[PDB]
């Protein structure tokens, strides 16, 4: 596989630019996509390589809460290393928990979230090896025309981007603030994620959303900073709360044991 | 020109420093950190890592550099890991070299610092 052709964008409206590079809506063989194009300093044929092995991986079209990778233009010849996914029209779980003008989801659909993103991640969960530098949060969820919640493998960083430098840290587990992937359980690291996200869904607040990330980092690392366990949620609630967000990393649940939990909680 | 601001203007040099430290202050000290000597504050890299996520809006994961660091060698590990990040900022690579913040080179220290402050002047 050579990847997509650059040429065959069509690019229709730019939808943000920052640190990471730039998003646009666009077209390519009769889907409405977003293509994510990286920005990547001291680009080389090694990362360019890298880019090409990494790719594949994301293109994940068997389980309904995951939105694949479509599939990348490789760099040469196109000129950045840019991705392709399909377009979500409510876009990230953040921007409809946090930038919803239309409307507010309700708690039945939040917990229908929950449920969705946690049997996307038991089955990401299964592969072996695990997809390297995955990190749930609000922003690396989008949701679909019908509310489903998909985890976006557009999303997960490429090892050439940025590895000193993290923008979501209110979501990652106290361990990964410290610790080398390697030196950590990656997949009770997820659960503290998913924690963090029912915490999310429970207050419908950004968790620390008054410090810069420099300071949420250091203070969860270093003094113990922790979301604020929400008044007045039923018992139930509270608990799986407590439970995914256990400071043992190893008494934490797996996802494939809170899906039948929230199947539960439906209704 | 920065040469200038620091050989023969101590009139300048002076308002300059109050302001340097007024600057780094402004960010520091939300992580409870206080600088109150540019000369050896910033040489063993991890104010400037530290700095850098402030301006920029990241956190740096404490495995990425030398939180404390315990030689020479993880000080310049430290530092030149700084100046990527200001690299990865849009700033053009510094013209010290890592070394000279390490060895307290004032000039040097006072250049990539009035270097952060023309760029991240209006950053709260």
């Amino acid at each position: 596989h050579s990847g997509i052709d650059f040429k065959q964008l069509n690019f229709l409206t730019k939808l943000n630019e920052n640190h990471s590079g730039e998003l646009w809506k666009g077209r390519w063989q009769g889907n409405d996509i977003v293509v994510k194009v990286l920005k990547v300093r001291d680009w080389s044929t090694r990362k360019s390589r890298d880019f090409n092995e990494e790719c594949p991986r994301l293109r994940i079209f068997s389980h309904p809460n995951v939105l694949p990778v479509l599939g990348a233009c490789q760099s040469p010849p196109a000129p950045h290393p840019t991705l392709i996914t399909h377009w979500m029209p409510y876009g990230s779980l953040y921007n409809v928990l946090h930038e919803g003008t239309n409307f507010v989801v309700d708690q039945s659909q939040a917990v229908k979230f929950a449920l969705d993103m946690a049997r996307g991640m038991a089955f990401l969960h299964t592969l072996e090896p695990l997809i390297p530098r995955h990190a749930l949060n609000s922003r690396s969820v989008m949701i679909d025309e019908d509310m489903t919640a998909r985890i976006s493998m557009a999303d997960v960083k490429f090892s050439f981007q940025s590895p000193g430098r993290m923008y979501a840290p209110a979501w990652v587990a106290p361990e990964a603030l410290q610790k080398k992937p390697e030196d950590t359980n990656r997949r009770s690291a997820d659960m503290w994620s998913f924690a963090v996200l029912l915490w999310e869904l429970v207050t419908r607040e950004v968790p620390f959303a008054d410090l810069s990330n420099m300071e949420i980092g250091m203070k969860v690392a270093l003094e113990g900073l922790r979301p604020t366990i929400p008044p007045g949620i039923s018992p139930h609630v509270s608990k799986l709360m407590k439970i995914c967000m256990n400071e043992d990393p190893a008494k934490r649940p797996k996802f494939d044991m809170i899906v039948p939990i929230l199947e539960k909680m439906q209704d | 020109a920065f040469d200038t601001l620091f050989d023969h203007a101590p009139d300048k040099l002076n308002v300059v420093k109050k302001t340097l430290i007024t600057f780094v202050n402004k960010h520091l000290n939300k992580l409870n950190l206080e600088v109150t000597e540019l000369e050896t504050q910033f040489a063993d890299g991890v104010y400037l890592v530290l700095l850098m996520g402030l301006l920029e809006g990241y956190f740096v994961p404490l495995h990425s550099f030398f939180l404390t660091p315990d030689s020479f060698e993880q000080k310049v590990l430290n530092v030149s890991f700084a100046f990527e990040l200001m690299q990865d900022g849009g700033l053009e690579k510094p013209k010290p070299r890592p070394e000279d913040i390490v060895n307290c080179d004032l000039k040097s220290t006072l250049r990539v610092l009035y270097n952060l402050f023309t760029k991240y002047r209006n950053v709260e």
